[PDB]
Formats: C-alpha cells, sequence, structure tokens
C-alpha cells in the first residue's frame, strides 16, 4: 500500500504518516517531476547519479516556497536531508517507467545522491572540533591515490529454529549481533554467518590524502599545511591522478583506533575537476589601459638595482614565455616554448638580486644553490626540476658545478625526464625555465684574450643557452657619480635609451602582489602567433648573419636560433596582451639580440 | 536446477566427446599409473553452436557444468572400456578433469582489465605477465572423522572460501533425531600484472591448483580463463572486516582481417611498372618533419627491417640483426629520428645514456638490453658512456647472450636488440683523421657497428634558404598532396614484413663476392672495416631490402642498392667517392638513376654477362 517501493532499501523504519519529512518527500518529487525532460536515462539507471546544481535551488524556486529552511536543515542534517534527494529519484523513475510500461515489472537499483557546488569554502585551518557531522565544502590536491579493496555493507546471517532469513543493514563495516530478530514470533539469537547467499551486497573502496596549497599567510615557518583523508564510497574510483586541482564536498566524520584517541577524516559525496575574481579583473583592465606598459613593468620587477636596463628586460621576457607548437598531431613530436638565459660578468655588478625578484614574482618558483645539490637533487631521485614545473628553478653559482653538467642537457631539451634508477621508463612531466647566473673562471676577466677559455664551457652547453649576457665593470666618472647618488640616497632611438628614466618624473612601481596576478592570466588566455610582415625580418637577419659568422670565428649558428628567434618574438605579445606580430615587434627582438651575438664578440 | 536439464546437458556432452574426441580417450586410456591426474581438451564454440541450449545454461552458473562434463568424460571411459577389443595395454584411471577454450569474442568476456567489483560468479579471460611464484605445497582435503554417538560415518568436505578451514559439525543429518589422512592436492600462488603495452596498473592474485601447478615461468605473458571468487577472513569485534578478489584457474595457454593485406597488395600491384615508386613513397612518410637527407631516411629504414636467425645444431649461432650510429656537428636532426623510431616499434626503451647507470646497461633485476628483447633501445650520448660501461657490451651486442656469474649465482640470459647510437664529434671535426681519430673509439668497437655516417656542414646558399622558408612559412608537409600516411599504418606495415623468410639466389651472391673480394684489399684497405665481418652484414642489408619490396627472391636490384649504400656509408677512403648524406634530395625519376647505378657499378667489376639480361628485362616490362 506504500507509493514508495522502495522503501526498505532506502530509510529503516516502520511506514508512520507523522514524521515530518514528508512534506519534504511531496516538494522534492514535485520539483524533480516538473525538471525531468532532460536527464538521460541510460545513466540514471546504470550508475545511480542525479547531479543536482545548488544554484537551482538557490533560485527561489517550490524547494524554497513550501520549505525556507533548506540550507540550514542541510547543514544541520547530513543524512535526512541527503536521502530524500534518492526518495524523490526513485519514486519518479518507477512512475515514469509504470506509465511507460503501461501505456504500451520495475526493479530499479539504489540511485545515489549528488549535490555539488557549494558556495561558502571553507577551507582548512579551521576544521577541529565543531565542524562533527556538518557539510562542507575543501579544495585541493591530490598525492596518495591507493589501490583497491572490497568491503560488506549489508552480508546475511543464518536463522535459527524456522527459516525466513534477513538481511541485518550491518553499519559502516563494523561487524555486530542481531540481539533481536523481528520474525513472526520467539526468541531470536540465531547468531550465524551466511556469506554465500546472494543477500550480502559488496561495493568498492578507496582512500586519497590532500595537501592544501599555498593559499595566503605566507609565514616564515617551516609547518607543512595540514592533510585530511577523503574515502571514496561507490560508483567512484579511478577519477583522480596523482597531481591535480579538484573540489572536494562530504561529510566529515571521526575515524577509530588509529583508547578513546582519534582522528578526523571526510567521506566524499561529490568530485569536480578542471578562479580570478571581478575585482582581480577590473585591477587587470586598468592595469592594461596604460599608455607605456613596457616600461612601466621592466622598471618594477626590480627597484633597488640602478641600471642594467637590457637584463631586466629579458628576464621580463622570459617570466612570460612563449606559445607552444602541436604540430602534425598524429606524431607531434612537440617542441618547447620557453626561453633559457645565462649571465656572466664580474663579481659586485649586482647579479644576484636581479634574480631573487624574478623567483618572487612568479605563480610558481623556487631558488637553489649550486654547492648543497647534486646529480641526484636536481633530477628526479621529486627534483628541483619537477617542483618548478610550469615556472622557473633558477640556479645560482653555475660555473663552479663540474660533475652535473652533462644531466640536464637530456631534461631541458627533451622537455621530459624519466627514472634515474637503471632508466626503466616511468617519465614524468617537466617544464622549467632555467635562469643561472656565474662568473668566470678567473675572477676578474680580463680583456684581452678570447671569449671560449674565460668561460670553461663545451659547444654543447653554450649553444643550448638563448641568451648569455657578458658585463664588464669600468671605471666611468658619470655612471659612478649616480649610482653613488643613489646608493646613499636609498639610505636615507635605439632600444636603449627610450627606457632610461630622465630625472624629474614619477615612474611609481606596480605592486609586486598585483603584477603576480598578472602573469597567471596573460600565460592562459592569450595564445601568440606569427604574422607575415614580422617573419621577413627575422629571415633577413638570420641570412646576414650565418652568411657572416660561418667564416668567422665565434660559436657555430645552427638552426636553433632561427627558432629562438620566433620564440622571443611570440615572448613581445603576451606582456601586451595582444595576438599578432607587428613589424615593430619584430624589429625590438633585434636589438636586444646584439647584445650577446655580433655585437658582444667584438 | 531441474532434474531433467542436467541429464540433457550430461547426454550432450557425452555425445560430443564420444563423436569428437575418440583419439585423445584411447591415448589417456593407454598410459602407465592408475590414479595420478589426466586431463582433457575441449573446444567450446562447436558445442555451442551444435546445441543452442547449452550456452544460456552454462554462461549462468558456471560451476555444475563443469562437474557435469567429467561424469559424461567418466561414464564415456567407461563405456569405452566395455567396448575394448584388447584389454591387455590398457589401465582403467579414476581421475579425470575438464579444461574448455575457444570463447567467443564478446567483448564483455575478453575482458582485459581486473574486475571491479561487479564480477562474481563470471566466466573471464585475462591476460598478463607474471612477477612472483610461490613454493609446492601440500593441502588436506575432506578428513572422514571418526564416528561419535551414531553408526554411519560422516564425509565432510572442505570451504575454499575461508582459507581451507573446517567447520565443526554437531547437527548430523541422520534419520533419526540422534545428532552429534591419505588424501592429498596441490597448490601454488602466482602475482599477474597487466600490461602496459594496451593500456600504473594493479596486481591479480591468482591460484593454481592440480595439475596447473608447476606449469608457469616469471617473465611471460598468460591466458587464464578461471572463475573469479571472492576470500573471506575470520571475523573479529567491532573492525573493518578484509575481503579479497581471486582468480581460481580452470585452463592456461603460453601463447606469446584480410583487409589489411588486401590494401597491402592493392598498393603493391599499382605500382607494378614503377617498383621504386612505391619505396619512395615509404621512404617520404618517414619522420616527415624534416626536409631533404634521402640517404640517412633510407639507412633508418633498412636497419628498421631487420634479418634472420641462422643457429647451428650443436653450439653456435651468428646474428641476425643489425646497429647503426651517426656522428655530425650538432643541429641537424639526429634526436628526432631516435624519437621518432622509438614510436613506431612496438617495443622499445628511450634512456638518456651518460645519465643511465651500470644497471641498466647491464644485468643487476632486470636492465635495459634485457628488457628490450626482440625490440629496439635507443643509445644517446655516446661520447663518454662511463668507459667501463662502454666496453662491457661487447658480449651482449654480438653474441645476443649475457654470461655472467656474479656473486656466484651463474645465471644466464637472453637480449636480442637492435641498437641506433648518436654521439658528438669531439673536438674540431676535420675530413682527414677517420672518425676513430676524432671520436677515439677503440677499433675492436669500431668493427661492430654496420653503417656509420658522417654528417658535415658546409657553404651553401640554398638549403639554407630553403630551410628557413620551411621553419618560418610553417608548411607542414610542402607535398600538399594527400597521400601522406598515417602513423598506424607505418606500424602495421613494418610489424606485418617482419614474417617473411627471403631465400638467396644465384645473380645475387656472385657480385657481393666480388665486392669482398676486390675491397679485401685496393691500396689502404682502411684499418678496421675490412674484416670478415664486412661480408657478414653485406648479406643481412642485402636481405632486409628485400623485406621491404614484398617479395622473398633477391634480385640484381637489392644488390646494387646495398652496395651503392654501404659504399657512399664508408667516408673518405673508398672506390668510387664519397657524397655527403645531407646534401641529397628525392630524384624525380628513380628508373634512370637505377639503370645509370646498375651500368656504372657492372663494368669495372667483370659481371658483363649479367648486364645484358639486366637490360633485357627492364626493357621488357
Ligand atoms: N646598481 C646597484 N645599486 C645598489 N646596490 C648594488 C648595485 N650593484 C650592486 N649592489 C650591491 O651589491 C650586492 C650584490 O652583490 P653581487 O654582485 O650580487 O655578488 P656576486 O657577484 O657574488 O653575485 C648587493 O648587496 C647590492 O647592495
Ligand atoms: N631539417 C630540419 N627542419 C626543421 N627543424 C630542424 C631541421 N634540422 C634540425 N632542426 C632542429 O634542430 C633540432 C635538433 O637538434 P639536435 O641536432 O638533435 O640536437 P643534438 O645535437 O643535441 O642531438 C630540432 O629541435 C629541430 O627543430
Ligand atoms: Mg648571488
Ligand atoms: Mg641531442
Amino acid at each position: 500500500f506504500i507509493p514508495y517501493k522502495g522503501w526498505k532499501l532506502y530509510f529503516s523504519e516502520v511506514y508512520s504518516d507523522s514524521s515530518p519529512l514528508i512534506e519534504k518527500i511531496q516538494a522534492f518529487e514535485k520539483f524533480f517531476t516538473r525538471h525531468i525532460d532532460l536527464y538521460d536515462k541510460d545513466e540514471i539507471e546504470r550508475k545511480g547519479s542525479i547531479l543536482v546544481d545548488f544554484k537551482e535551488l538557490t533560485e527561489g524556486g517550490e524547494v524554497t516556497n513550501l520549505i525556507p529552511d533548506i540550507a540550514t536543515e542541510l547543514r544541520d542534517a547530513p543524512e535526512k536531508t541527503l536521502a530524500c534527494m534518492g526518495l524523490a529519484i526513485h519514486q519518479v523513475l518507477t512512475k515514469d517507467l509504470e506509465r511507460h510500461a503501461a501505456e504500451l515489472m520495475v526493479n530499479v537499483p539504489h540511485i545515489h545522491a549528488r549535490v555539488y557546488n557549494y558556495e561558502p569554502l571553507t577551507q582548512l585551518k579551521n576544521v577541529r572540533a565543531n565542524y562533527y557531522g556538518k557539510y562542507i565544502a575543501l579544495r585541493g590536491t591530490v598525492v596518495r591515490v591507493s589501490n583497491i579493496k572490497p568491503l560488506c555493507t549489508k552480508m546475511a546471517f543464518l536463522c535459527a529454529a524456522c527459516g525466513e532469513i534477513q538481511s541485518f543493514p550491518l553499519p559502516d563495516g563494523k561487524y555486530s549481533l542481531p540481539t533481536k530478530c523481528p520474525v513472526p514470533v520467539c526468541r531470536g539469537r540465531s547468531f550465524t554467518a551466511l556469506r554465500s547467499s546472494p543477500l550480502t551486497v559488496t561495493m568498492d573502496w578507496q582512500s586519497i590524502k590532500i595537501q592544501e596549497l599555498m593559499s595566503d599567510d605566507q609565514r616564515e615557518a617551516g609547518r607543512i599545511p595540514r592533510t585530511i583523508e577523503c574515502e571514496l564510497v561507490h560508483d567512484l574510483v579511478d577519477s583522480c591522478v596523482p597531481g591535480d586541482t579538484v573540489t572536494i564536498t562530504g561529510i566529515v566524520k571521526v575515524s577509530n583506533a588509529e583508547k578513546c584517541m582519534f582522528l578526523l577524516y571526510i567521506e566524499a559525496n561529490s568530485i569536480s575537476n578542471s578562479e580570478f575574481s571581478l575585482k582581480d579583473l577590473y585591477a587587470i583592465q586598468e592595469i592594461q589601459a596604460e599608455e607605456n606598459l613596457f616600461k612601466l613593468i621592466v622598471n618594477s620587477l626590480c627597484p633597488v638595482i640602478f641600471g642594467h636596463e637590457l637584463v631586466k628586460a629579458g628576464l621580463a621576457l622570459a617570466l612570460f614565455g612563449g606559445s607552444q607548437k602541436y604540430a602534425d598531431d598524429k606524431n607531434r613530436i612537440p617542441i618547447r616554448g620557453d626561453p633559457h638565459i645565462l649571465v656572466v660578468g664580474d663579481p659586485g655588478l649586482g647579479k644576484s638580486q636581479m634574480l631573487q625578484a624574478a623567483c618572487n614574482v612568479a605563480p610558481r618558483g623556487v631558488y637553489v644553490c649550486g654547492n648543497t645539490t647534486t646529480t641526484s637533487g636536481l633530477t628526479v631521485t621529486a627534483g628541483a626540476l619537477v617542483l618548478g614545473d610550469q615556472g622557473i628553478c633558477g640556479i645560482d653559482q653555475f660555473d663552479k658545478m663540474g660533475n652535473q653538467h652533462q644531466a640536464l642537457l637530456e631534461a631541458m631539451e627533451q622537455q621530459s625526464i624519466s627514472l634515474a634508477k637503471a632508466g626503466v621508463v616511468c617519465s614524468l612531466p617537466a617544464r622549467t625555465s632555467i635562469i643561472a647566473a656565474a662568473n668566470p673562471v678567473g675572477g676578474h676577466y680580463n680583456k684581452a684574450k678570447t671569449v671560449s677559455e674565460n668561460l670553461k664551457m663545451g659547444s654543447a652547453l653554450l649553444s643550448r643557452f638563448d641568451l648569455v649576457f657578458i658585463l664588464l665593470d669600468t671605471p666611468n666618472e658619470h655612471h659612478d657619480h649616480l649610482l653613488s647618488e643613489h646608493v646613499i640616497a636609498i639610505r636615507a632611438k635605439p632600444l636603449s635609451e627610450r627606457l632610461k628614466v630622465v630625472p624629474g618624473e614619477t615612474i611609481d612601481p606596480i605592486p609586486h602582489q598585483l603584477l603576480r596576478k598578472y602573469i597567471g592570466y596573460a600565460r592562459q588566455y592569450v595564445y601568440p602567433r606569427l604574422s607575415t610582415e614580422a617573419a621577413r625580418v627575422l629571415q633577413d637577419f638570420y641570412l646576414e648573419l650565418r652568411k657572416q659568422s660561418q667564416r668567422l670565428n665565434s660559436s657555430p649558428i645552427t638552426t636553433r636560433q632561427l627558432e629562438s628567434l620566433i620564440r622571443l618574438t611570440e615572448a613581445r605579445a603576451r606582456l601586451e596582451l595582444r595576438e599578432e606580430a607587428t613589424k615593430e615587434d619584430a624589429e625590438d627582438i633585434v636589438e636586444i639580440m646584439k647584445y650577446s651575438m655580433l655585437g658582444t664578440y667584438s | 536446477m531441474n532434474s531433467d536439464q542436467v541429464t540433457l546437458v550430461g547426454q550432450v556432452f557425452e555425445s560430443y566427446v564420444s563423436e569428437y574426441h575418440k583419439n585423445d580417450i584411447l591415448l589417456i586410456l593407454k598410459e602407465r599409473d592408475e590414479d595420478a591426474h589426466y586431463p582433457v581438451v575441449v573446444n567450446a564454440m562447436t558445442l555451442f553452436e551444435t546445441n543452442m541450449e547449452i550456452g544460456e545454461y552454462f554462461n549462468m552458473f558456471p560451476s555444475e557444468v563443469l562437474t557435469i562434463f567429467d561424469s559424461a568424460l567418466r561414464r564415456s571411459a567407461l563405456t569405452i572400456l566395455q567396448s575394448l577389443s584388447q584389454p591387455e595395454a590398457v589401465s582403467m584411471k579414476q581421475n579425470l578433469h575438464a579444461r574448455i577454450s575457444g570463447l567467443p569474442v564478446c567483448p564483455e568476456l575478453v575482458r582485459e582489465h581486473i574486475p571491479k567489483t561487479k564480477d562474481v560468479g563470471h566466466f573471464l579471460s585475462v591476460t598478463g605477465t607474471v612477477i612472483r611464484t610461490s613454493l609446492v605445497k601440500v593441502l588436506e582435503f575432506e578428513r572422514d572423522y571418526m564416528c561419535n554417538k551414531c553408526k554411519h560415518v560422516f564425509v565432510i568436505k572442505a570451504d575454499f572460501e575461508q582459507y581451507y578451514t573446517f567447520c565443526r559439525p554437531s547437527s548430523c543429518p541422520s534419520l533419526e533425531s540422534c545428532d552429534s589422512p591419505t588424501r592429498c592436492r596441490d597448490y601454488q600462488e602466482i602475482k599477474i600484472q597487466e600490461q602496459v603495452q594496451r593500456l600504473i596498473p594493479r596486481s591479480m592474485k591468482v591460484i593454481l591448483e592440480d595439475d596447473l601447478v608447476d606449469s608457469c615461468k616469471s617473465g611471460d605473458d598468460l591466458t587464464i580463463y578461471g572463475i573469479v571468487m571472492q576470500r573471506w577472513k575470520p571475523f573479529q569485534q567491532d573492525v573493518r572486516c578484509e575481503v579479497e578478489i581471486v582468480l581460481k584457474a580452470n585452463y592456461i595457454q603460453v601463447n606469446n582481417d584480410e583487409e589489411v593485406q588486401k590494401e597491402f597488395e592493392d598498393f603493391w600491384e599499382y605500382y607494378k611498372s614503377d617498383p621504386f615508386a612505391g619505396r619512395n613513397v615509404i621512404l617520404a612518410s618517414l619522420c616527415p618533419q624534416v626536409f631533404g637527407m634521402y640517404l640517412v631516411k633510407l639507412a633508418v629504414a633498412m636497419v628498421l627491417a631487420g634479418g634472420i636467425q641462422r643457429t647451428d645444431a650443436t653450439g653456435t649461432r651468428v646474428r641476425g640483426e643489425s646497429h647503426l650510429l651517426l656522428v655530425g656537428d650538432p643541429g641537424t636532426g639526429k634526436s628526432q629520428f631516435l624519437k621518432y623510431a622509438a614510436k613506431i616499434t612496438p617495443r622499445s626503451v628511450l634512456t638518456t645514456g651518460i645519465g643511465s647507470t651500470s644497471a641498466g646497461l647491464t644485468v643487476t633485476e632486470a636492465g635495459a638490453l634485457v628488457l628490450a628483447d626482440a625490440g629496439l633501445c635507443c643509445i644517446d650520448q655516446f661520447n663518454s658512456l662511463k668507459e667501463h660501461d662502454r666496453t662491457s657490451i661487447h658480449e651482449a651486442m654480438e653474441q645476443q647472450t649475457i654470461s655472467v656469474a656474479k656473486a656466484g649465482l651463474v645465471c644466464k640470459l637472453n637480449t636480442r636488440t637492435t641498437i641506433l647510437a648518436a654521439t658528438n664529434p669531439k673536438g674540431q671535426y676535420d675530413p682527414q683523421e677517420s672518425v676513430s681519430v676524432n671520436i677515439a673509439l677503440g677499433s675492436p668497437l669500431l668493427s661492430r657497428f654496420d653503417l656509420i655516417l658522417v654528417l658535415l656542414d658546409t657553404k651553401n646558399e640554398d638549403w639554407d634558404r630553403i630551410i628557413s622558408s620551411f621553419i618560418l612559412e610553417n608548411k607542414g608537409y610542402p607535398s600538399k598532396s594527400e597521400k601522406l600516411w598515417s602513423m598506424e599504418k607505418m606500424k602495421t606495415y613494418f610489424c606485418l614484413i617482419r614474417n617473411l623468410q627471403p631465400t638467396l639466389s644465384d645473380v645475387g651472391n656472385q657480385v657481393l663476392l666480388r665486392y669482398y673480394q676486390m675491397q679485401r684489399q685496393s691500396d689502404c684497405r682502411n684499418a678496421a672495416r675490412t674484416t670478415i665481418r664486412l661480408l657478414e652484414s653485406l648479406i643481412r642489408l642485402a636481405e632486409a631490402h628485400a623485406r621491404l619490396m614484398f617479395r622473398d627472391t633477391v634480385t640484381l636490384e637489392d644488390a646494387i642498392t646495398v652496395v651503392s649504400v654501404m659504399e657512399s656509408s664508408m667516408q673518405g677512403g673508398a672506390l668510387l667517392g664519397g657524397v655527403n648524406a645531407l646534401h641529397t634530395s628525392f630524384p624525380e625519376n628513380p628508373g634512370e638513376q637505377y639503370q645509370r647505378q646498375c651500368e656504372l657499378i657492372l663494368e669495372k667489376l667483370e659481371l658483363q654477362s649479367l648486364l645484358s639480361e639486366e637490360l633485357r628485362r627492364l626493357e621488357r616490362l
């Protein structure tokens, strides 16, 4: 007589028309009845899941009209509100199937409820005691995916005296005993296991560990962010891979027997896969609105250091990056789309803070010395290169390495790294934009020698880098006076003068906090490409460069420089937020190139 | 089940086994021993198509069918023994078994992935490798314990689901109200890991029983037709019970479409008048991201073609593969060829070289050469490959077998792999001072490599412009014609021509013999490429060229091609001249060039009696 046939599978209680849940049942069943013609029948029939969006419930429909206490009821009652979804879905599907069959029996299985898009993001560092049995939402990554192992929830028992076996709903995988059995009459007991009947049901299981991101609160303490475990129940699993960005919503429960000493873990209820605020967008449009965007971004990376315009311009070009080419998709053989810059010069010129600032202004960065690391450190043993994926991994004291030189040629060029244990496959991606700074072999670099012997580098590693700036320290008069004035005041046309600041004006720098949010927007919403006009200049430059330097003595010029020029011309299209290649765009990568090339070998 | 159903099923199996399986049962009867074990192999598709009812009754309860078939085999054996004419060299045996095979190709019965929890009681087929192996052990089955308080004995059995334990009975099945080890079997434990080629995969703990013991090996492909069941564990109060998934084996295999063919004969029947057009089309599709460089692209295909192994009777075996090495200035495309060839070949391992330790190049655990059996391992940065390791590969590169007795174990392993190498010419390269001087590699090692191609960058004003336009204009595949070829087509092509076995001829070998005799001393005979191993490779390359053109009979054309290619390989000192590999482009017409090459080759080496026959053949086509 009960309209809901699947009552036994659902809530285990004697059917009485007195519980307050009935009104919610009708409200939810009406809501699902009106909105029924948008769901694929087969997917729900096979894998029980109704991806109900919380925005639709929040839209002020009959769900709130009949009862306004929906958010409070959901938060306070984890299961009572949640299983009403399953009740309504089961009833609506079974009545639809009955109507369809009658027009032209039904044993539909259990359907789970899935509620996602929960707006108040209660992040970690705030769930200690109070958040017990309260529906919340999380956000993090995955690092500890484990194996599978089944478990039982409704395994059956044997009966005493007469027959009428039963299928006691054992709770959360904890063995118990039926001290009473309903049956018709007489005594209970019947304490015997019958783990062969089809009454027993099993389902999968999993365990996931989440490490919460950098977020904010950049404390100097080296305390790792707290980690909380996750548990997948059914129809899930194999939905995650080590390394993601996932949002998880689920009930918070307390484990046992890690003895009244327990820990905290979350049972998952819905999983998503893969954001800037409106104010962030407004700010980036105002930043784009500046009349001279290149000066403001090249003279704000590090304001303490005076001078060295071209090196800072090169660092700014490196920070953005270029485009990735996936030509010939069937085989691809992808080519890297990031530059690599090495700085060599006399000591005392300050080539150790232009890199610290660059590392600071980055979505993901890492700074490592050249003496505390070995081949096992830079490479995989998780090396420094892996941690600097989609970022910069600037290395200091490059020249002093003498044994790890031949350890990164494969990594930086192949755009991937394999296992270091006999090379038995198991490759992992490693995208880096290595920036290195070093000093000559004999301290100060004399001006009357050959370039090759003053660097202690072979022809293989010297050609990989796009730009190798050479800096000199000469005793001028005006420059030293200005530098002394600046360094005491702190304690109280070619592409070289248009960037220099004439005293008598304000060049107020952008805060690094705002500039950090700019690179992230730049690197994932604009894909530049070369234009027909600009390619002619690069081709002409390559043609007179090769024909001139093929007879003289210098580093051999391979086809790598042609690709590097394209990469750097693409680089000067993401700083201004454009997708083109103007003639001036290609002309600006010629003057910079003439600071390690021909313009310098003399 | 119903009473008549099992009777009809048993009748069906006994009729089938009596009609199609007389020879095997006759052989089984005529064996020594009385009660050890004896299996019978029976196909499934034939009996499935014979009667439509057996399949439905089978693939829903795959438990009673095996017992029914065992009973049918027993009654068939009894009937044959009764109707026997030579009751002298025969023996009756009480232990028979069933082993079904030949399952259909339905998608839900040939699943490659381990079931999660949904397949319990379903007959499945899985494939994979072997990792671990247990020891041979003996179980106890049935006890027939002493009778207490009653008379009739009890024949209680064991249970598989409880790790082979015995439950104490108390309710006797006696009619009245009165209610109160010379048996052995076999056992083993094996772990199966899913293959990665057809995909990290997890492991399957398969359990063997009876004759299946001592029938599998660590490191081989397996195919088991077994049932999936669950194993429990003793219950503890207020804890999480543990379960597991296992696979009881019922049969084992030691295994290790005409459309594709019809397309291939269509392709190499259309190109009948011009035979070299097909070869040009084959070579053009190799690494199509690079312009020009005909000779190196032909050499890569020839090396990847392979050869045949020929082992002598008693102990010896000779090499049947080939190896290649490239030298040239940086920025010519060496890494691209290795990367592209690492994908076409079914099994290949990519390693860094100097970044690879001694555990990979040799045995430790499996390294790189042993792990790349019947494949191709690419080698990079050969300049300073840890000289000890660089020299500890002479055994395995030439004898195709490692022979190590480290720590007093005496273990022997097989490794058959074609090695591709590319190293930088340390020091400024010179036209003179042959490779042994520029790269400074030992003469013994600079003899096992078949072809050594040298790449040099020189002064030109045309190739630079062409390559600049190629890079800048992004003109992928300038031949806009839609011939191309897909990567899967190339993979099938190079995975199918490995089955042909060409045979030598008489219009062939004479040319190679005369060439070798002439080259053995012209005026300098180089210094290391004039040993006996030169002719051992001149045959392996000429044979390999014949397997790329869909035939099994070597002719004059293959010999001429291989001689020209290998003569061009030897830089500097030669008998015709040296041509740079990079400055080479696809000819517009290959027939005229082939005719000119044949006319040039067959004059100074006196085989003019064959030139007339060759020109007569070429004219009449
Ligand atoms: N243009 C400059 N303006 C202000 N300070 C400078 C400048 N150039 C160098 N310095 C000073 O030099 C120091 C950096 O030394 P540096 O040259 O990086 O050492 P190394 O040569 O070992 O890398 C800084 O503390 C900085 O105060
Ligand atoms: N013909 C060509 N067409 C296009 N690109 C080429 C060509 N030849 C060389 N290259 C470029 O040169 C690079 C090959 O470098 P390579 O010489 O293999 O390095 P290594 O000397 O370390 O082996 C490739 O990235 C490719 O883009
Ligand atoms: Mg420093
Ligand atoms: Mg290389």
